[PDB]
DNA sequence: CCATCACTCACGACCT
DNA sequence: GGAGGTCGTGAGTGAT
């Protein structure tokens, strides 16, 4: 008289592989604490991005690691602001673990609002983001723009205002990179 | 009726709470090339491919030495160059400095910082070139623009040997706005 | 202090 | 009937 004792399972094997997925993200071992699932979802689909990207693209230039990664680390600290590149639909590829001193909220924290970056900017400053992001990079580069991440107190809506500035640059060939290039940005505060 | 009410927030929290999770998957299997495809499958199995296709060496730096690299240059707006510690030549240059400092890769290849640099600057350059892992950090100008495509580009980077085969001074210069 | 939210996680019935 | 997926509630912790 009942359909239950199935969907117990189908759940509890999703949501554990969703728990393979977080302890496989090439994170801090003490930032994979809290987690709710929607934001391992979202670190996943990030990382599993940034990848891709590289993956099927040529093969990145240059030497084969000529600075540290800890060099590299500390020049991107070293940075008056903080990386963060994105695709031109809105989602989120990498963002600099430098955001912890220039926003307050660290990297882990800020994906858990949502993964494009139409879920971390105000949305009142969306409209913006969009148009200096519909046209692509037919000779349209180097653009700057600003807006109203969001700094906050640990759940949601002071906001800083940051100056966005970067030029689109190369996408690899498949079905999802369909007119998406890549957006590159370097993300710097007007209130320092 | 206000216990009603405050349930059918919770149901439209809930239920939003689903409908961003499919759009995960839905955006874990029109990315990965795995299941970038005919039949479409079940979630528990694109929550799979993405566990295994996840798994390269994974396990931290978020980005591979050389990705990082290259997304240093390609958002900061800087490029690379290895000069050297005596002479000054510059043995390597990015492809960004035609970007950033609007002159072709040969314009620096061979030639020495020295005849790039403002001479006002070169001999506190010697400072930071002269080695005596090290920290290097220093503003200086740069001769911008030799034809289509003088600025301050704020260059930091280490003091390292020079390994051709695999001291020399390994810089990111970017403009300061 | 208290109530009231926002979020999370599970668990069933239910559709199609 | 079975594999899969959608929908509302009941209950927890905590922000405010």
């Amino acid at each position: 008289r009942s359909t239950k004792g199935a969907s117990k399972a189908r759940r509890d094997q999703i949501n554990a592989e969703i728990r393979n997925l977080k302890e496989l993200l090439p994170l801090a071992e003490a930032d994979k604490v809290r987690l709710s699932y929607l934001h391992i979802m979202s670190l996943a689909c990030i990382y599993t991005r940034k990848g891709v990207f590289f993956a099927g693209g040529t093969p990145l230039a240059g030497p084969t690691g000529l600075l540290s990664a800890q060099e590299l680390e500390d020049i991107v600290a070293a940075l008056p602001g903080f990386l963060l590149v994105f695709t031109a639909e809105g989602k989120l590829l990498y963002l600099s673990e430098s955001v912890s001193e220039h926003l307050g909220h660290s990297m882990v924290d800020l994906v858990a609002q949502g993964d494009s970056i139409y879920d971390i900017i105000d949305p009142a400053d969306h409209l913006t983001v969009r148009q200096q992001l519909t046209m692509p990079s037919a000779l349209d580069a180097d653009r700057l723009f600003r807006c109203r991440f969001n700094t906050s107190k640990s759940l949601r809506r002071g906001n800083k205002l940051v100056l966005i500035r970067g030029r689109f640059h190369a996408h690899p060939p498949g079905a999802y990179w369909a007119g998406n290039p890549v957006f590159t940005a370097f993300c710097a505060p007007l209130e320092p | 009726d206000k216990e009603r009410l405050a349930r059918e927030n919770h149901s439209e929290i809930e239920r939003r709470r689903r409908n961003k999770m499919t759009a995960y998957i839905t955006e874990l299997s029109d990315m990965v090339p795995t299941c970038s495809a005919a039949r479409k499958p079940d979630k528990l199995t694109i929550l799979r491919m993405a566990v295994s296709h996840m798994k390269s060496l994974r396990g931290p730096s978020f980005l591979t030495d050389q990705e990082l690299k290259h997304l240093i240059l390609e958002a900061a707006d800087g490029f690379l160059f290895i000069v050297s510690c005596e002479t000054g030549r510059v043995v390597y240059v990015s492809d960004s400095v035609t970007p950033v400092l609007n002159q072709p890769q040969s314009e620096w290849f061979g030639s020495t910082l020295y005849d790039q640099v403002h001479p006002d600057d070169v001999d506190k350059l010697r400072e930071q070139l002269s080695t005596s892992g090290s920290r290097r950090s220093f503003i200086c100008r740069m001769r911008c623009g030799t034809s289509s495509v003088f600025v301050v580009v704020h260059c930091t980077g280490y003091i390292k040997a020079w390994p051709p085969a695999g001291f020399c001074l390994v810089a990111i210069g970017r403009l300061q706005v």
